[PDB]
Parts: structure tokens; C-alpha cells; sequence
């Protein structure tokens, strides 16, 4: 449902099914992504001209810069122009399940975050002096973006945490979000199972980077029930591509990584060799004897 | 105990359970009924204690 116009001076942004009704049930979100000094214009041209009509808190639209979320509108008239400087304009369009009118239609035109996915991997703690290494004085934050192997949920689980700068946020904190990476549905601020495909994690530090570490790791395929190939680690948990015992806890509980890990006489560490020297001495010397002995007659 | 595991030996239904025993020293504090119907479709599996 979602309409991607990445790196376009100009294109076109509308309702499903414009002229038409909108699909009910939908729930989709939107983004105008800008360069840094590239200014966007949202432009709505109202196919339908009174003041709204149904103003009310179900079939929203909201708008997001950056979230402050700037407002939401519904009914039947059009926001007047706003003029983006933060040049990601997230734009999510909610609808009921009974509501369901003429749409809308827009016009968009242009005037610490890293990539993290794959199938497993592990977001390095305080990893800011080489990705944009930032001075630790002042606060510092970033955001993770995780992308699963096409159809897989993802689980995260935390192998280290500690934000010792304080108990309390108002300065420091870790938070999850699911869905995409928007202020719309904080999953969480445990290990953590995304409902969706793209994972979100951004992490927000103040007055250095003394964070003791957030190192957890993601993992993909958790979402099918299985079919077979892969192994049941838990619950619908089949993920196999090539995790099968790859040396690290990557399920929930020890199953994918684990459970797969003549010289029994001489497995003496030190022992084994003292007494095999002791003993040839004593054979030479056994054999001594016995050439002394066949040499009587 | 189980607090302090807190999901180290812990489970989330029955069947799982089950193959967790069959596969360690695993106790699976079960209800008594489900409990004789499983010794007695299987046989190396019995109930201790009353």
C-alpha cells in the first residue's frame, strides 16, 4: 500500500483508489525523504472544496515531521501548505472500518542513522567512533534499521545491557520500534519479538558515551510455523538458512546453536607420556634380561 | 527456582514439555489426568510422588 517516491523532484501522492472511495481497513504509511539542504513542498489540491466534513478522531490523517506529530486533519477540508526543513515528512493514512468517503490527493515536490540487515547480526554497543564519530561530550543518539530476509519477522534478544548514566530516561534510554521507523507504535523502551519485516532501534545517550553497551541480537525467519526443513527451536522459531549451530545463542532457548557438541588408552595429558617413557625403560630392560636368560644353556 | 530461571526451565504449553523431559531430567509439573494418559500411551515416563 505504501507509495515510495524516493529521489524524485516531483510526483504524485493520493488516496487508494483515488477517484474512487478509499479501501476501508487500511492503514498505511508514507514518507517524503529529502537530501540535507533539499527543501520539500506538500501540496494538497482538495478534489472536493467546503470546509471538513466529518471532524472527528477516526480516519485521521496525521503528519509527522521528523516525533512532534505537526497535526491531524479528517473531515473534508484541505491543511494549507507547510514548508518542510527537516526534509523527512512522514505522512501515515489511517481508515476505519466504516467510514468511507472521497479520499485525498497530494503533491509533493523538492526545493546517526546506519544499515543494518541480513538475516542475523548484532548492533555493536556505543559504535559511534567509527560510524560518525561524534565527541563524547555532548549527547549523543542514533538509530538501527534492520531489514529481514524477504517473508521473516524478526526477535531480538539482548546479550548485554547496562545504562548506568541513570535508572531514570529523561537523559538516556533504549527503545524498540516495529512497524517502520516512525514515532507511530513505540513496541517497546526483556528480549522482543517485531510483529513486522523492518526493525527499528534507536538509542539515545547524554553527557558521554559512558553507556556501559546495548549489544542484542536480531534474527530472521522467526515468523513461520514450520514446514519442515528447518528446526523447530521453538514455536513456530523455524529459521533456518544456514544458523543451524552457528556458534552463538540465536534462538529463544539453546537449540539451533547447541546440542550438536584407539588414543582413549593414551588420553593422559602429561601421565600418558611419563609412564609410556617409564615402561619402554622397563621393556628394554625386560628384554635385557631375557637376553642374559637365552644365553644360558 | 523458577523466578530465579525465569524461562531457563520454563514452558508454554504441554507437548514441548513433554519432549523436554524425554530429552534431559526435566520434572514438568503437570495436572494428574493428562499426566496417566501420557505413562500410559508411552512407557519409560511415570508420575513420582502423590
Amino acid at each position: 500500500c505504501g507509495i515510495w517516491v524516493r529521489t524524485s523532484n516531483g510526483g504524485h501522492f493520493a488516496s487508494p483508489n483515488y477517484p474512487d472511495s478509499y479501501p476501508p481497513n487500511k492503514e498505511c504509511i508514507y514518507i517524503l525523504e529529502a537530501a540535507p539542504r533539499q527543501r520539500i513542498e506538500l501540496t494538497f489540491d482538495e478534489r472536493y472544496y467546503i470546509e471538513p466534513s466529518f471532524e472527528c478522531r477516526f480516519d485521521h490523517l496525521e503528519v509527522r515531521d521528523g516525533s512532534p506529530l505537526i497535526d491531524r486533519y479528517c473531515g473534508m477540508k484541505s491543511p494549507a501548505l507547510i514548508r518542510s526543513t527537516g526534509r523527512f515528512m512522514w505522512i501515515k493514512f489511517s481508515s476505519d472500518e466504516e467510514l468511507e468517503g472521497l479520499g485525498f490527493r497530494a503533491k509533493y515536490s523538492f526545493i546517526c542513522q546506519f544499515e543494518l540487515s541480513g538475516a542475523d547480526g548484532i548492533v555493536r554497543s556505543s559504535q559511534v567512533e567509527q560510524e560518525e564519530k561524534t565527541k563524547p561530550g555532548q549527547a549523543v543518539d542514533c538509530i538501527w534499521t534492520i531489514k529481514a530476509t524477504p517473508k521473516a519477522k524478526i526477535y531480538l534478544r539482548f546479550l548485554d545491557y547496562q545504562m548506568e548514566h541513570s535508572n531514570e530516561c529523561k537523559r538516556n534510554f533504549v527503545a524498540v520500534y516495529d512497524g517502520s521507523s516512525a514515532i507511530e507504535n513505540l513496541k517497546a523502551k526483556n528480549d522482543v519479538m517485531l510483529k513486522t519485516g523492518v526493525g527499528v532501534i534507536r538509542m539515545w545517550a547524554d553527557e558521554g558515551s559512558r553507556l556501559s553497551r546495548f549489544r542484542m541480537l536480531f534474527t530472521s525467519f522467526v515468523e513461520p510455523p514450520c514446514t519442515s526443513s528447518t528446526f523447530f527451536c521453538h514455536s513456530n522459531m523455524c529459521i533456518n538458512n544456514s544458523l543451524v549451530c552457528n556458534g552463538v545463542q540465536n534462538c529463544a532457548y539453546p537449540w539451533d546453536e547447541n546440542h550438536c557438541k584407539l588414543f582413549e588408552q593414551i588420553t593422559k595429558t602429561h601421565g600418558t607420556i611419563i609412564g609410556v617413557t617409564s615402561g619402554i625403560v622397563l621393556v628394554l630392560l625386560i628384554i635385557s634380561i631375557l637376553v642374559q636368560v637365552k644365553q644360558p644353556r | 527456582f523458577m523466578s530465579s530461571r525465569r524461562q531457563s526451565v520454563l514452558v508454554k504449553s504441554n507437548e514441548e514439555g513433554i519432549q523436554r523431559v524425554l530429552t534431559s531430567d526435566y520434572a514438568f509439573l503437570m495436572e494428574s489426568t493428562t499426566i496417566e494418559f501420557v505413562t500410559q500411551r508411552n512407557c519409560n515416563l511415570t508420575q513420582i510422588g502423590g
